[PDB]
RNA sequence: UUGGCGGAAAGGCCUUGGGUGCUUGCUGGCGAAUUGCAAUGUCAUUUUGCGUGGGGAUAAAUCAUUUGUAUACGACUUAGA
RNA sequence: CCCUGAAAAUGGAUGGCGCUCAAGCGUGUUACCUAUACUCUACCGUCAGGGUUGAUAUGAUGCCCUGACGAGUAGGCAGGCGUGGAGGUCAGUGACGAAGCCUAGACCGUAAGGUCGGGUCGAACGGCCUCUAGUGCAGAUCUUGGUGGUAGUAGCAAAUA
RNA sequence: GAAUACUGCCAGCUGGGACUGAGGACUGCGACGUAAGUCAAGGAUGCUGGCAUAAUGGUUAUAUGCCGCCCGUCUUGAAAC
RNA sequence: GAAAUUGUUGAAAGGGAAGGGCAUUUGAUCAGACAUGGUGUUUUGUA
């Protein structure tokens, strides 16, 4: 023989985990995430774009629009670590926002087999946010300056100094 | 860094297992050894003791 | 409009170090505008990005990114102190880099 | 915060602008210094010149031309202060010295500049008024330099022009300033004034 | 091999200053470039487009006599000979193309960018 | 396939290499300690090789496992083979450099057939 | 495109005239999604090569020979359609 | 406090640059920098104290629980790695390629070392339990043999050609 | 007749940041609950995305920052002129 | 058919030595895991 034998093989059952105490407790947001807060994206694909914020949804993600007519964000959900509250309120009541879930969007997930060598949309998403940016966009005709205001983008000039700034 | 007031990693110096390799007398350490563990009472311990001895440590009575 | 800069800038200054003995684990990071440690506690656990060029292209892009964190300051003079993934070249001193403001608290 | 910083040396302490400038340069700033020839050393003209001849003394033995090399200029003996400062041997330093450039008075690329003070090195906030200085423009010419007349003749024909452009660049500020308050008391003006601008 | 040689004008061709004629290195060089070009026409080559691909030459076995030295010592008289050996080729043209296929990964994001490039341009 | 494992660490994964091994061609690399009176490697001086000591051990649930999480086990035939029937979470089995390739054949079909992995399924294959 | 000015390292600054594009000074209409909850998410300038098609111009140096104002050898100074 | 007293030989050293309401001297208050030191955690080993022969399956020198500790020349002891040969065993490997050698190819061990892949090659060799010794090299102005730099260098110039 | 400073205490509340997740059925001490039960109570789980390949990683060469004197020996003392 | 030492080719670096340690960039090179049992038969060689 080349080797000769281990004298004790170990046994092969897997062995079960200890009962766990980490129970979940729901998210405890920041105290400047209420409904209806214009927030600023700070990543993704629509960063430095002024949001609505409507509703906390159940995987600890904000529901936000744009409203998609202003600056073509539709509703979507986002984190509530890549945004910044600013101070700017809009009222969200008379929107209907219990419509949407975490099972509202599914990615339906791709095969391994499916690569894209080199290259639509849902249309109950699209009458359900062309249901929602008309009631906000009433909201946003009281005060002036909102509708540009959200169009506009945020960006840092030469002497902005974040930690100085009130948002 | 320990101020140490003795030596440190030492050896008990007491001989436990015995040295030789008789495969009868390892036998009778085993079965002296679960009973100094188990019967709580001492001429176990010591016979258990006495076992381990060497050849002048075990003289002829 | 002309910019579109959602970070901060800042400087890689050095690593931690000893008069004589230095520590690439750790990096030091001159974000420019704070000058005192209690402005310089806005920017902890903020991300830091350093963006670099090479010739190759890897996975569809020539530029690559070394990720990292801020995770106390250092000194009087709001100089921070920053961790990465993989550390930082050394040859990147003075070199600029990216503070995003996420995860924000604000 | 700059590409590049352009400093007015006129009236700077020596040392005190090559500690603020050399970790300039480390930390990465891309300086030049103009006027070399109107830094400060603090101390007595005759001091100065002692301490210049015992480092004049100091030359290679065996063979002068590898000893210490004594400039002259004063844009060189900044440049001497601050290579002191840096650690020049190593690559970092030399990278760190390739973006310093140091001149006697305001060359062409930079007299349409701006040019800044450092006030932790000036010579009028740092010194005790009383206490006696030297111009490095005397010092270099009195220990060799040659060509103090000739940056005297260019600063004198630069200033001339530089005091036309002003003539000009004040007419049109005033100008701009009396629009701005005729157009002023408006209502964008009062809205402007309620948000602090 | 060239320290303590003497130095010519006629290294201005190389870019040198030290240079030499050895004439024997010459004789036996050549003596064998033509039994290169002699082989080379024996197989039926064009003879035109040849040139020297290999050379190489490195050290035969020493050949030693003595040498008489004062208060009577011996040392040593020793030849370093050498084996040569060269390689004539046709100068052929240029080699290859084609390169390798070189397959690309590129994660969601970017596939999203480029689809949203290709839409928002034409 | 393997049994499940914490994550393997290395202390050290770099070799030690005998001081000057470099320096002298007649100084091999295999490690030796430096018993000199004068040596900066045994009085562990700043900036000299690291010696290898006790501290560098790896975890002994670890320990002597291979990156897919077996242990190897050298085998020379089907009967050494068969040895890892009811183990085969835990060893992996690797043919000797002397057996030939028609004996490496019959090994790695019996080896396929009794679900047995071989760590080096390669060797003097011809095609 | 007209006229100046600038030699310290000018190589830049100012100005005349017309063309053309944009204008968020003010008020409207349409588009954006799917990069799926972030991944620098790629927008800068440095050098070179190879193609087009449009201009522009048609040399010297070295070795070898010679000189001796030079010279260990190189180097130097001369001459030679 | 400063100055005179205060003179040595290569050019020169508060470490250097330099510094003058100091970056000097005396003194006080805070903040800050970092040692293989201290605190907490993980892992390795050592030592100590304990638990555990019950059935099934192995190893009771095993497995497990707890705590503390870790510098080291001369030197002592212990556990291991490697080499030539011998008894036993694997009905071990091998001309479908043993041994050897090369390999900025891979894996294991803290390490001595072990294993594999590729190339070269051509006839024997290995694992384990034990036995034995002419058993491990960088040095000894070590021994024998081979080979460098020096170096295409010193030089190959007495006896008329 | 008060306040405040200074020092000290709270088994007072609360925000940000960093590093660690060892162990592996249950057993213990507790807490909230009338009870069922629940829990932050003898060591990390839940949700989600990208990739599934040289991307992480290993090795090796180079570059950069800081450090690093030639080994063996005698010696109180060796990098030793 | 080893090493010292050498030639050619290839790659790399080089402002008064070279070599080393910790860390990372860059270039080159490379191993491992990627099936798993599975409701299931959308099935062919019908199990
Ligand atoms: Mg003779
Ligand atoms: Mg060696």
């Amino acid at each position: 023989t080349a080797q000769q034998a281990p004298k004790w093989y170990p046994s092969e059952d897997v062995a079960a985990p200890k009962k766990t105490r980490k129970a979940v407790r729901p998210q405890k947001l920041r105290a400047s995430l209420v409904p209806g807060t214009v927030l600023i994206l700070l990543a993704g694909r629509f960063r430095g774009k002024r949001v609505v914020y409507l509703k906390h949804l159940e995987d600890n993600t904000l529901l936000v629009t744009g409203p998609f007519k202003v600056n073509g964000v539709p509703l979507r959900r986002v984190n509530a670590r890549y945004v910044i509250a600013t101070s700017t309120k809009v009222s969200v009541e008379g929107v209907n926002v219990e419509k949407f879930n975490v099972e509202y969007f599914a990615k339906e997930k791709l095969t391994k087999k499916e690569k894209k060598e080199a290259n639509e949309i849902k249309t109950e998403r699209v009458e359900d946010q062309k249901v929602v940016d008309k009631a906000l966009l009433a909201e946003i005709k009281k005060t002036p300056l909102l509708k540009q205001y959200l169009s506009a983008s945020f960006s840092l000039k030469n002497g902005d100094k974040p930690h100085l700034l009130k948002f | 860094g320990i101020d140490h007031t003795s030596k440190q990693h030492k050896r008990s110096g007491h001989r436990t297992a015995p040295k030789s390799d008789n495969v009868y007398l390892k036998l009778l350490v085993k079965l002296y050894t679960f009973l100094a563990r188990r019967t709580d009472a001492p001429f176990n311990k010591v016979v258990l003791k006495a076992l381990f001895l060497s050849k002048i440590n075990r003289p002829p009575v | 409009a002309e910019s579109h800069r959602l970070y901060v800038k800042g400087k890689h200054l050095s690593y931690q170090r000893s008069k004589r003995v230095n520590n690439p684990n750790v990096s030091l990071i001159k974000i420019e505008g704070v000058a005192t440690p209690q402005d310089a506690q806005f920017y902890l656990g903020k991300r830091i990005a350093y963006v670099y060029r090479a010739s190759k292209e890897v996975r569809g892009s020539k530029i690559r990114v070394m990720w990292g964190k801020v995770t106390r300051t250092h000194g009087n003079s709001g100089v921070v102190r920053a961790t990465f993934r993989n550390n930082l070249p050394a040859k990147t001193f003075g070199a600029s880099v990216r503070i995003f403001l996420y995860p924000s608290n604000i | 915060v700059e590409p590049v910083v352009v400093i007015d040396g006129k009236g700077h302490l020596v040392g005190r602008l090559a500690s603020v400038v050399a970790k300039q340069l480390l930390n990465g700033q891309k300086i030049v210094v103009v006027r070399a020839e109107e830094l400060n050393i603090s101390g007595e003209f005759f001091r100065n010149k002692l301490k210049y001849h015992d480092f004049l003394r100091k030359a290679t033995a065996f063979n002068k031309t590898r000893g210490p090399f004594h400039f002259r200029a004063p844009s060189r003996i900044f440049y001497k202060a601050l290579r002191g400062m840096v650690s020049h041997k190593t690559a970092r330093g030399k990278a760190a010295l390739e973006r310093l450039k140091v001149f006697e008075g305001i060359p062409p690329p930079y007299d349409k500049k701006k040019r800044v003070v450092v006030p932790q090195a000036l010579r009028v906030l740092r010194l005790k008024p009383g206490r006696k200085y030297t111009t490095l423009g005397k010092l270099s010419t009195s220990v060799g330099w040659k060509y103090e007349d000739v940056v005297a003749k260019l600063e004198a024909k630069r200033k001339v022009s530089s005091a036309e452009y002003y003539a000009k660049k004040r007419a049109f500020t005033k100008k701009v300033a009396s629009a701005n308050a005729t157009a002023a008391e408006s209502d964008v003006a009062k809205q402007l004034a309620a948000l602090g601008y | 091999f060239n320290s303590s040689i003497g130095r010519t004008a006629q290294g201005k061709e190389f870019g040198v200053t030290k240079a030499r004629w050895p004439a024997k290195s010459v004789k036996f060089v050549q003596g064998l470039l033509q039994n290169a070009a002699a082989n080379a026409e024996a197989k039926g080559l064009d003879a035109t487009k040849l040139y020297v691909s290999h050379i190489q030459v490195n050290q035969a076995p020493k050949q030693r006599r003595r040498t008489y030295r004062a208060h009577g010592r011996i040392n040593k008289y020793e030849s370093s000979p050498s084996h040569i050996e060269l390689v004539v080729t046709e100068k052929e043209e240029a080699v290859a193309k084609a390169a390798e296929k070189k397959v690309v990964r590129l994660t969601s994001r970017q596939r999203g960018r480029i689809a949203a490039q290709k839409r928002i341009a034409a | 396939a393997s049994l499940p494992h914490p994550k393997i660490v290395k202390k050290h994964t770099k070799k030690f290499k005998r001081h000057h091994s470099d320096r002298y061609h007649r100084v091999a690399e295999n490690w030796r300690k430096q018993k000199g009176i004068d040596s900066v490697v045994r009085r562990r001086f700043r900036g000299n090789i690291s010696q290898p000591k006790i501290g560098y051990g790896s975890n002994k649930k670890t320990k002597f496992l291979s990156p897919s999480g077996h242990k190897t086990f050298l085998v020379a035939n089907v009967k050494d083979l068969e040895t890892l029937t009811m183990h085969t979470k835990t060893y992996a089995a690797e043919i000797a450099h002397n057996i030939s390739a028609k004996n490496r054949v019959v090994i790695l079909a019996r080896a396929k057939a009794l679900g047995i992995k071989v760590t080096n399924p390669k060797g003097r294959l011809a095609l």
